[PDB]
């Protein structure tokens, strides 16, 4: 399991790194 | 998070169009992104992403976590 924040952090950072790339 | 969200940002992580999200690219992200995150903790998560240590997210895994909710 993960607390849960580890979990969001793992989420919020996936979804930055997502945006990031789109925008080259 | 918006099925629509979650599509484009599974698209723009597999970087081979593969279909899946390497963990390289994940690990990449924590280890980067993260704020001082220990290596066991970065293969914690990486482990809780990729569910059967395939080392890939295949789209189900990663909608897995990220449309979880755990209230
Ligand atoms: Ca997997």
């Amino acid at each position: 399991g993960l607390s849960p924040e580890k979990k969001k952090m793992l989420k919020k950072l996936i979804m930055q790194k997502a945006a990031e790339d789109l925008a080259n | 998070l918006d099925e629509r969200e979650l599509k484009e940002a599974f698209r723009v992580l597999d970087k081979e169009k593969k279909g899946v999200i390497k963990v390289d690219v994940l690990r990449w992200i924590l280890k980067s992104l993260g704020d001082e995150l220990t290596e066991d903790e970065i293969e914690n998560m990486i482990a809780e992403t990729d569910t059967d240590g395939s080392g890939t997210v295949d789209y189900e895994e990663f909608k897995c976590l990220m449309m979880s909710s755990d209230a």
